[PDB]
RNA sequence: CAUCCGGUCGAUCCUGCCGGAGCGCGACGCUCUCCCCAAGGACGAAGCCAUGCAUGCCCGCUCACCCGGGACGCGGCGGAC
RNA sequence: GUCGCGGCGCGCCGAGGGCCCGACGCCUGGCGGAGAAUCAGGGUUCGACUCCGGAGAGCGGGCCUGCGAGACGGCCCGCACAUCCAAGGACGGCAGCAGGCGCGGAACUUGCCCAAUGCGCGGCGCGCGAGGCAGCGACGGGGAGCGCGCGAGCGAGGCGGGCCCACAGCCCCCGCCGCGCAGCCGAGGGCAAGGUCUGUGCCAGCAGCCGCGGUAAUUCCAGCUCGGCGAGCGUCGCGCGGCGCUGCUGCAGUUGAAACGCCCGUAGUUGGCCCCCCGCCGCCACGAGGAAACGGGAGCGCUCCAGGCAGGCCCGUUGGCCC
């Protein structure tokens, strides 16, 4: 049988219901320039994550307030969202969870965080920098632009001392 | 078909054993002896998982071949020897001895004991039967068979085994009020006093016992093991079967992970 | 069936025009962004226009 | 370029006379020059008194960072290493040489042929 | 209609079971008479050796001579007439060449002007027919 | 985690199917810069099989030209998993 | 008789037994569940395949051994189907693993090894095509690329050294070099993207459907641009969704398809109002009991992610709980 056969796998993205719709295409392209997104598949993965969360809150909210269930899981969902920075830490209500949008999830992507921190000039520049392993999420080198930073980790993010700046000074173009 | 099965698959193995899904495609096949598969846990699992004294099964066999560990005071070389409730797992070379009890979440737990506590182990008589010329015999949960029991002891009445002379020491009979620890099912791992026993003649005597949280748990006589009279008798785990709820355990988990 | 493929064998052959190789990946979508949204210099002539219009073209080269 | 090597959760194992632990080797902007280089550094905390007695295993180096974690098997005595050791681990260290290549297919072919020859 | 009573489930189950058969779609999918009729015999593709070649006049209004090869499937020795897609691609097909034929696309219905033809050639002599048209591979 | 849209007409409103729009999971074509996980002769042939291989271990009982090697057999246990 | 119970078999005696709440027959390109696909709610279809139970080793049978086999990597017989042969005889059984042929639309190496995970046997480890390790492999799932900037960089590679490994290798870590690289389907609609410029002339073709082409083809065949999706994209067969076109929610029956020509009528289904306070039935709630995986779902930064149960001086660190 083998251990591998036992391993789970998942489709983390939702493809559209109509794939040639004019409104969806326009917003997608506007989002694509905004966050330096590689393919619509990355945008799709964002919609999926929001839909899971929205449904989880929806079910807990249909359950009556103070029903054991909302206490155990609703507190957990809010905690998780506040700790990834998707949700404002003041809101802290399950009803607010429903009113989230994919853009806000995309905002916590490191490439957007690097740009607001300014460690790079553009969202394009942020993607190239994170790829070159220049970025550090805090004592840890990050090569993946997708990385979603936790709200606490944002301050820890800095260009790693070993990199293009403050270093050997001789990699790539400098060597020749 | 044909004869017996000498292999156990990892996902078939009991959940309380907490074996890794990707850890292996096979699990230790527990052997027969004093405890059955549903109500046992292999000796290799205590030494490899909780104790971590032996890195691999091979190391556990080497230690066992040299009689490093003694259960019930006897050095046993069975990696798959079944271990269950009140079994005294004493490893003298490491200098540490503990009993094997039940955690609130139902996994078997190693609870440290003093030298007096190490000497004796509790037992539960399943029933008293007549055989071999009519002599009565009492069969403990640990399958220990004792000829000629004192007449007062009845079915389901906890008794204490010397384990040095291996004889009955005393009997705490099962009755209303006496403190018991559930051994199986949803309430497994919970110590409570007996509020009432429902006769339910025909099948399944169902007993209700309540802990000091005012919460009554209803469990049939099969998995009710008396642990002293009103006194808890033998030392009990630190949680003491007080039934922590899911929300409360959520806070405890978060405090533990607060530490880095 | 003696007339099979009558247009294909007698159609004239026009060579593929050599072109600046287009950017690929996120870089293509990034260059598609200037056209679609912020910028708009290439896609407008006093009003919105289609990407393959004969008026957008000739004004943007081809 | 400094290297800091620490032992965490060491285990007393009189049965196999070993000292199981987890080794955190910190080599920021550096490469530890092999496990033996940090074996002496691990020996300092372990206090075994013989670097050879210490066995080092599973030294995963984290992606990019200088936090590498490796299980440690500093046997308390030499007899333990002599006995309770994966023959291959003993071979990796260089404590013993390896046996000359054997087909194993021949070891099974020999079994098949030796049974047929009654 | 809609008999509804707390204890009337059996009547409703029977009605659904009997009535569901009425749709052509349930019958073609589940009666399975079609499986025996299907030349493809429950396969996406079938391998058959070309036994004949012909030109089928396109159904009016559209007029052309669609190019097709009559092929007997190797699997069941069952006749199939298969359209050759692309422009002048019957030149690629040769009699006795051996072809892989796939459904025309309407699940057993003739597609477009071609009359009563339910199959199309996707491969000739181990080489994809589209690739032959696109000049990816030769003969 | 609630949607439709083309085709009966001179036009129109219906019913009604036809065809599209989504996801699978197999085939087929074309193509493929790296890394991770991962299915793989089930699909009306439970058709036929060349070769090699998948079940041994023990040392009870040693008068087999090293030794107390532990041949070989006898025994034992497994081969029913 | 059996391990035993039983028409299980045999005598003996009766006439039962089953059935529109579908017996019996027949067919099944029928292993069943845990589950899976799709999915507002309800639903539909599949369940060979990972776990559990069943069944079989070409086909029927029959046995022996053992505690347990009607065992086939045991035996014996017929039956097809092989091999050898000095011609008397001998002898198999890959629905075990690799590998071969046939067949089909369709499917991988005659590898390497017990180091783990188990098991058999031993007390100082041996056996294992169970299993692990490599190769093959766009079944698929997941993550980063083909630049950014206007000067600095990376990693794809290449080479050493670690790390890893039964031994390699891969990963990862380092020095030293360092050379980014896109397809596949379309642009009349539905359906996002020229009413371009060629050829051609109801031909050749295209087109799921509407249709297009017969000299000014928005549709073919090509350059041209553009659009979708993306290391993938297109086609075919099917499942599900769409389809309230199967309808319990939730269809329709004057005329679109559809009230039996009528009345009686049993089975079936459905029955007004009434008693409070009990007994059975459903009924609702909450238990207990018994498999995990799976699916949820607590916690945990596998660098992110698909993952996995981790981790870290830790609730007796965890691995809860629901189903």
């Amino acid at each position: 049988p083998r251990i591998s056969r036992h391993r789970n796998s998942s489709k983390t993205y939702s493809t559209p219901k109509k794939p040639f719709t004019k409104p969806r295409l326009d917003a997608e392209l506007k989002l694509c320039g905004e966050y330096g997104l590689k393919c619509k598949r990355e945008i799709y993965r964002a919609r999926y994550m929001l839909a899971k969360i929205r449904r989880t809150a929806r079910n807990l909210l249909t359950l009556d307030e103070n029903d054991i269930k909302r206490r155990f899981e609703g507190a957990a969902l809010l905690r998780r969202l506040h700790m990834l920075g998707i949700l404002d830490e003041e809101k802290d209500q399950l009803d607010y969870v429903l009113g989230l949008r994919i853009e806000d999830i995309f905002k916590r992507r490191l490439q957007s965080v690097i740009v607001e921190s300014k460690l790079a000039k553009s969202v394009h520049h942020a993607r190239n920098m994170i790829k070159a392993r220049h970025i550090s999420v805090g004592g840890q080198i990050v090569n993946i632009p997708s990385y979603m930073v936790r709200i606490s980790n944002t301050s820890r993010v800095a260009i790693a001392d070993t990199s293009s700046l403050a270093p050997n000074g001789k990699p790539g173009r400098t060597k020749r | 078909a044909r004869g017996v099965r000498k292999h156990l698959k990892r996902l078939n193995a009991p959940k309380h054993w907490l074996l890794d899904k990707m850890g292996g495609i096979w699990a230790p096949r527990p052997t027969n002896g004093p405890h059955g598969l549903r109500e046992c846990i292999p000796l290799i699992l205590i030494l490899r998982n909780r104790l971590h004294y032996a890195n691999t099964y091979a190391e556990t066999s080497m230690i066992l071949q040299d009689k490093n560990v003694l259960i019930d005071g006897k050095p046993r070389t069975d990696p798959t020897f079944p271990v269950g409730f009140m079994d005294v797992f004493e490893i003298p070379k490491v200098h540490k001895t503990f009993r094997v009890l039940y955690d609130v979440k139902g996994r078997f737990t190693l609870v440290p004991i003093q030298s007096n506590e190490a000497g004796f182990k509790l037992c539960r008589v399943q029933k008293i039967f007549l055989g071999d010329k009519g002599m009565p015999y009492l069969s403990t949960h640990d399958a220990r068979t004792i000829r000629f029991p004192h007449p007062d002891i009845k079915t389901n009445d906890t008794i204490k085994i010397n384990l040095k002379t291996g004889k009955i020491d005393e009997w705490y009979k099962f009755d209303i009020g006496k403190i018991v620890m559930v051994t199986g099912g949803r309430n497994c791992g919970r110590i409570g006093t007996i509020q009432a026993i429902d006769k339910h003649m025909g099948s399944y005597t169902m007993i209700r016992m309540k802990d000091t949280e005012g919460t009554e748990f209803l469990t049939r006589l099969c998995n009710v093991f008396v642990i002293g009279n009103d006194s808890p008798a033998v030392a009990i785990p630190t949680t003491k079967g007080i039934r922590p709820d899911i929300i409360k355990n959520r806070e405890l988990r978060l405090r533990s992970i607060a530490k880095r | 069936l003696t007339s099979a493929g009558k247009v294909r064998k007698c159609t004239p052959k026009k060579e593929k025009k050599e072109k600046p190789r287009p950017p690929r990946g996120r870089a293509y979508k990034r260059l598609l962004y200037n056209k679609n949204f912020v910028d708009d210099t290439l896609i407008h002539n006093g009003r919105r226009l289609g990407p393959n219009n004969l008026l957008i073209r000739q004004k943007l080269g081809f | 370029p400094e290297i800091t090597v620490k032992v965490r959760k060491v285990l007393n194992n009189p049965l196999l006379q070993r000292q199981q632990c987890v080794v955190d080797v910190l080599h920021p902007g550096c490469t530890y020059e092999s496990k033996e280089a940090i074996k002496a550094k691990v020996a300092q905390q372990l206090k075994v008194a013989d670097q050879k007695n210490i066995v080092l295993y599973g030294f995963k180096t984290s992606f990019g960072g200088g936090h590498t974690v490796g299980f440690c098997n500093a046997y308390q005595n030499m007899d333990a290493l002599m006995k309770y050791e994966p023959g291959f681990r003993k071979i990796r260290c260089g404590l013993i040489e390896a046996p000359k290549p054997v087909s194993r297919k021949q070891l099974k072919n020999l079994k098949n042929r030796r049974l047929k020859k009654r | 209609s809609k008999t509804s009573g707390l204890y009337t489930a059996r009547k409703l189950r029977t009605v659904r079971r009997v009535n569901r058969w009425a749709d052509k779609k349930y019958r073609k999918a589940h009666l399975g008479t079609w499986l025996k009729a299907n030349p493809l015999e429950g396969a996406c593709m079938a391998r058959g050796i070309v036994t004949q070649k012909i030109g089928i006049s396109a159904k009016q209004p559209n007029s052309a001579v669609r190019k097709a090869v009559r092929v007997q499937l190797t699997k069941n020795s069952k006749k199939i007439t298969a359209f050759v897609p692309r422009d002048g691609s019957i030149t690629y097909i040769d009699n006795n060449d051996e072809v892989l034929v796939a459904g025309f696309g309407r699940a057993g219905r003739a597609v477009g002007d071609i009359p009563g033809c339910r199959f199309k050639v996707i491969k000739v002599a181990g080489i994809g027919l589209l690739a032959l048209f696109l000049r990816k591979r030769e003969k």
